[PDB]
RNA sequence: UGGUUUGGCACCUCGAUGUCGGCUCGUCGCAUCCUGGGGCUGGAGCAGGUCCCAAGGGUUGGGCUGUUCGCCCAUUAAAGCG
RNA sequence: CGGGGGAUAAGCUCCGUGCGUCGAGAGGGAAACAGCCCAGAUCGCCGGCUAAGGCCCCUAAGCGUGUGCUAAGUGGAAAAGGAUGUGCAGUCGCGAAGACAACCAGGAGGUUGGCUUAGAAGCAGCCACCCUUGAAAGAGUGCGUAAUAGCUCACUGGUCAAGU
């Protein structure tokens, strides 16, 4: 559960959802990484669930990284009410993603266990993804 | 095993044969590791007993005139070299074979000529 | 530490523009431009297949000798661009060079060895800048780690280098770090 | 006759075959035997 | 429902180039 | 392919005749007919052997070559020797006896169960607990063997039923 | 996936679309209550748990609230969901 | 087409567009279908040439020609995911020094490695995952017993013969 402390304005427009990624397109820091292809949004709950999933399988050794943060908010008004008449309230936070961006990275000398854990993580997210290696 | 390993083994067995006065061929099938270790301990005083593969030994035999043994390498083969003396190793193998009943002596090599099982028995007795 | 040139062929581009460039790309040709102190830019084509072969054989940085209309030249692959998704070589930069020049080249570094059970291996920096002669560029650098404990910060300067090379990056740069293996409690605490 | 959209060779002794357009795995252990559908 | 999916899917006939009134 | 390459041997004491696609064989045990698949042709070697050839290496030909070869080998070996199977019954108070061409079983049901013997096969019993079945066609032998086997449900507890010669059934013990 | 409850859009009908249950009378689907056939079991057997195929027939009578819903009284194989 | 309100929902609503059409527009095309494609009706002619779409019969025109794919009525309903289906293109490894599978022998000795437990011997768990003889033994992928014990397997030798 990662939440930003404060923001100048507490709500914004819908996230931009077109184009191809520009920066952070190369796996770097550790030895293995994950990159996505489709376009969607990811939230703190999903991030934490994926982190716990990778944790409970990596167990003793290794250590992870996260390259995103759901800071941009989204709004949702009380249910069963006439639309309009004012904004709703911010309920859950998300961060956008574009093809080529790197989501997670890992370092663990046992390649097979590392790959199996990473596949466990991939089978989790709501976006198509695949594993990548540090070497070109 | 790599081709380099095969060449190294060929050279090793060739030099061992060159440095050994004579040698014999036996069958190692159906023998328990305990009895193999016992035989190795018994023979270690004078001779050396190992295992070699048919194709490798056939290729290595081209150096000397031991090429006549090619027909005796059909099936499992165990190779024993006698660096010292000639007869004591033969007696040891004969007694071990007649005790175990699971070892058959394929033949031997003496004075540049292959000799059959009866000749091996006679020369061992001598 | 000596290497040998890799031979290739090239042709002069007839048209300049995105349309023709990516038409050639689809056909199977990778456009390229060469330039240097000679003050004479030239833009050519290269065979993608042999280009990839040479790169995979001799790393990112390799010595290339090019045949253009019967003329010979020596060039270096200064920079490369890779499609993030398709991993294609859209364009490569060639820098002419003659024997006996000082050039700035980025070189990768690898690490190998055995680590104690109570230690973990991390690599903050994967490439280190090294200056040397054009024909004397190492293909890779290696560092051996054995029986290290606790803080064993290895600086770039500490790394052994071959002769005829100079370390341009400041020695204070940290390349390899080794730390105490983590604990489950602290690891789970992280990011809470 | 575990019926799930996806099947796997749960243990090493599972083998996969194709029948009448439907693919299922047979194994000595009945627990390891299932068909998709 | 089934009704809705039909008309939108039936719009993908090459005759109309894919664009039709009312989706 | 690999299994169809080797020609099928033919002994001297068997007659073989070929009429286009159809093939018939005459031997001491009897005679049988056969129709062969059209994609594959069959030829007879002058050295008392049968050679089967495929025109092309596609999937259907690769599949049918081996099938034709093995089927020819099976039918020739059957007409030469034949086929027999032995059966045994385990349990307490289980019996079997022969009445002419018909055979009856006693597995402990309230009423007896009888099985008719179709043509081309015969039933032989040497002991009240063991019998055998004989015939010429392996497929018929196997069919009748399976039918006889399926009389009783599997019993992984006491093993009561009918079991083949070398067939071992898993057994699990119920504590309660 | 279904559009069957509570919901959002006002597009056909304010020179009229008459309204909840009950009585009588059907017709249809299967996401199966029994009746039918199988398999896996932490399946001695009776008896249980779960999955698969299957829509020919049946699915009581009473007390309480107008009630829908719901609780209760006595048997049968069941007192099925829309 | 570029946007806001909405649950990135509506055949929803509110904007901007020297933007199209219908409204105020027949014909032909998609079975029927105002807002989609082509095309702008002065009138007559038992005349020729064409756009959009079509050429087995309904129904006018090709059961056209040349090279390739399809076993599913996919053609003629949709996603996470799964799989010894299949063709093309590219790999490294091994392969006549006998590849792979298949069909005989050996797969052992400190050893029950320590903590843990009633119990831990290879198989509830944690640490090294050390080493010996070798051809090969992995603190052993499992289905085996409370714990021993067996069935084994990993790599490897003997026979067949090239793809794996
Ligand atoms: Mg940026
Ligand atoms: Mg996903
Ligand atoms: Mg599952
Ligand atoms: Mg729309
Ligand atoms: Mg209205
Ligand atoms: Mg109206
Ligand atoms: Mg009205
Ligand atoms: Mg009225
Ligand atoms: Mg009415
Ligand atoms: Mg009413
Ligand atoms: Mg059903
Ligand atoms: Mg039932
Ligand atoms: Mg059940
Ligand atoms: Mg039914
Ligand atoms: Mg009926
Ligand atoms: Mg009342
Ligand atoms: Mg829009
Ligand atoms: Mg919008
Ligand atoms: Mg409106
Ligand atoms: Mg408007
Ligand atoms: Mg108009
Ligand atoms: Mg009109
Ligand atoms: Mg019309
Ligand atoms: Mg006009
Ligand atoms: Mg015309
Ligand atoms: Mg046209
Ligand atoms: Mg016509
Ligand atoms: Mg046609
Ligand atoms: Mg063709
Ligand atoms: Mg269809
Ligand atoms: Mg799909
Ligand atoms: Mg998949
Ligand atoms: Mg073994
Ligand atoms: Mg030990
Ligand atoms: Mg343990
Ligand atoms: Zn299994």
């Amino acid at each position: 559960m990662l939440i930003p402390r404060k923001v100048k304005h507490r709500k914004q427009h819908h996230p931009e959802q077109r184009g191809i990624a520009s920066g952070g397109t190369s796996v770097s820091f550790g030895d293995y990484g994950i990159q996505a292809l489709e376009h969607a949004y990811i939230t703190n709950r999903q991030i934490e669930s994926a982190r716990i999933a990778i944790n409970r399988h990596i167990k003793r050794g290794g250590k992870v990284w996260i390259n995103i943060f759901p800071d941009r908010p989204l709004t949702k008004k009380p249910a069963e009410t006439r639309m309009g008449s004012g904004k709703g309230s911010p309920e859950w936070w998300v961060a956008n993603v574009k093809p080529g961006r790197v989501l997670f990275e890992l370092s663990y000398p046992d390649e097979k266990t590392a790959r199996d854990a990473l596949t466990r993580a991939i089978h989790k997210l709501p976006i198509k993804a695949r594993i990548v290696t540090r070497e070109e | 095993m790599a081709k380099a390993d095969k060449a190294t083994a060929v050279a090793d067995i060739a030099e061992q044969f060159k440095a050994s006065t004579a040698t014999v061929v036996t069958e190692y099938r159906g023998l328990t590791v305990a009895n193999l270790a016992e035989l190795r301990r018994a023979l270690g005083d004078s001779a050396t007993y190992t295992v070699a593969k048919n194709t490798l030994v056939k290729r290595a035999a081209s150096e000397a005139g031991i090429e006549g043994l090619d027909e005796l390498f059909a099936g499992p083969t165990a190779i024993a070299f006698v660096k010292g003396e000639a007869v004591d190793a033969a007696k040891a193998i004969k007694k071990f074979a007649k005790d175990n009943k699971a070892l058959v002596i394929k033949g031997g090599y003496m004075d540049g000529k292959a000799l059959s099982v009866a000749d091996v028995e006679k020369i061992a007795d001598l | 530490t000596a290497n040998i040139p890799n031979k290739l062929t090239a042709n002069v581009r007839t048209r300049t523009g995105k349309g023709a460039s990516r038409q050639a790309r689809r056909d199977g040709k990778v456009p390229a431009v060469l330039y240097g102190h000679g003050t004479d830019p030239q833009h050519l084509e290269l065979n993608a297949r042999d280009f990839a072969a040479v790169l995979r054989s001799h790393g990112t940085n390799a010595i290339l000798t090019l045949d253009i209309e019967g003329t010979e030249q020596l060039a270096l692959t200064k920079a490369l661009d890779v499609h993030p998704i398709r991993r294609n070589i859209q364009h490569a930069d060639l820098l002419v060079v003659q024997r006996g020049e000082k050039v700035t080249v980025e070189v990768t570094v690898l690490v190998e060895g055995d680590a104690t059970p109570g230690t973990l291996v991390t690599q903050d920096a994967n490439t280190i800048e090294i200056e040397a002669e054009a024909l004397s560029i190492p293909e890779q650098l290696t560092v051996s780690v054995e029986g290290v404990e606790a803080g064993t910060q290895i600086t770039a300067g500490q790394i052994s280098l071959p002769e005829g090379v100079n370390l341009i990056s400041d020695p204070e740069l940290l390349v390899v770090n080794v730390v105490e293996a983590p604990s489950a409690e602290a690891l789970e605490e992280e990011g809470a | 006759m575990k019926v799930n959209p996806s099947v796997k060779p749960i243990c090493d002794k599972c083998r996969v075959i194709r029948r009448h357009g439907r693919v299922m795995v047979i194994c000595s252990d009945p627990r390891h035997k299932q068909r998709q559908g | 429902a089934k009704r809705g999916r039909k008309k939108r899917d039936r719009k993908h006939s090459k005759a109309n180039h894919g664009k039709r009134p009312n989706a | 392919s690999r299994i169809g390459k080797q020609p099928v041997p033919v002994p001297s004491g068997v007659d073989v005749t070929i009429n286009g696609q159809n093939l018939s064989v005459k031997g001491p045990k009897g005679t049988l007919t056969l129709d062969v698949a059209e994609p594959i042709s069959v030829s007879r070697a002058e050295d008392g052997a049968i050679v089967v050839t495929r025109p092309d290496d596609e999937r259907r030909s690769r599949s049918l070559h081996g099938l034709s070869r093995t089927l020819i080998a099976n039918l020739v070996t059957g007409v030469t020797e034949g086929y027999t199977q032995k059966m045994e019954i385990f349990g307490v108070g289980y019996r079997v006896q022969l009445k002419g061409q018909n055979l009856e079983f006693a597995l402990g049901y309230s009423h007896p169960v009888l099985i008719e013997a179709p043509e081309g096969i015969t039933f032989a019993v040497e002991s009240p607990t063991k019998f055998s079945v004989s015939g010429i066609d392996k497929q018929k032998v196997g069919q009748i063997s399976a039918v006889i086997r399926r009389l009783r449900r599997p019993d992984p507890y006491k093993g009561k039923g009918v079991r083949y010669e070398g067939e071992q059934i898993r057994r699990k013990v119920g504590k309660t």
